């Protein structure tokens, strides 16, 4: 998840020469790119904006998974979003695997796994 | 011999001496190894080529004693690097001698042959 899909064959190729060697593109080589990446998506301007205003997190998860094959596993939420008074602190904290009934706010980020396009 | 020209040169039935040495490392007497290999009772066609794989900074300290021998080559590199070993035709050599040229290492005794074992 964290290194970028390091593979034993790539390990051996590095170990042989202690460097990365360039390679001409081939269909099997170009098919190695099709793997997920970690990203953060905003709920302000997007297809999921309708779910931003008080919608359930589970609905967002299911919709993203069905439509874009996008796996959402966490919420990056403003620290003072729960407070009634407005604040200038832009610090956000992490919520891991929110339940189905969790309520979203428009000022949230979603941890997602994006399929290559 | 750089990697490319060492690969271009063909080495068969030779001797590869892999040494782990630095500028401040103790001087093992490499003449005591090459000299018995050039003993004048071997015909000149029977002499074995000797290629030293190691730091050139270390081998500069001993070339003043090794420069008077017929066929000696040096490949600046590391004995633990497979690129140099493949460039020097390690699979075609008559002998590979892995020397602990950094014998002056003072540590736990068992961790004194770590480089040779690796």
């Amino acid at each position: 998840l964290v290194t970028g899909g390091a593979t034993p064959e790539l390990e051996a190729l590095i170990a042989e020469e202690n460097a990365l060697r360039g390679g001409y593109s081939t269909p099997q080589t170009l098919a190695n790119r099709d793997r997920c990446r970690v990203a953060q998506l905003a709920l302000l301007d997007g297809p999921f904006a309708d779910l931003g205003d008080g919608g359930c997190y589970g609905d967002l998860f299911c919709k993203a998974l069905k439509t874009y094959n996008m796996l959402c596993f966490g919420i990056y939420r403003l620290r003072d979003a729960h407070l009634s008074t407005p604040s200038q602190c832009t610090k956000r904290y992490v919520i891991t695997n929110p339940p189905y009934e969790f309520e979203l706010v428009p000022t949230d980020l979603i941890f997602c796994l994006m399929q290559f396009d | 011999l750089t990697r490319s020209e060492a690969a271009m040169t063909v080495l068969s039935g030779h001797v590869v001496v892999c040494i782990f040495g630095d500028v401040s490392s103790a001087l093992i007497g490499l003449r005591n190894l090459v000299m018995p290999l050039r003993a004048s009772n071997f015909h000149y066609h029977e002499l074995k080529h000797i290629v030293f794989v190691g730091s050139i900074e270390y081998l500069k300290r001993e070339w003043e004693t090794l420069h008077n021998f017929p066929k000696v080559s040096i490949l600046p590199g590391t004995p633990l690097s497979r690129a140099d070993l493949r460039a020097v035709n390690i699979n075609l050599c008559d002998m590979c001698v892995i020397l602990s040229a950094n014998q002056n290492n003072i540590d736990d005794t068992s961790l004194q042959d770590k480089e040779c074992i690796l």
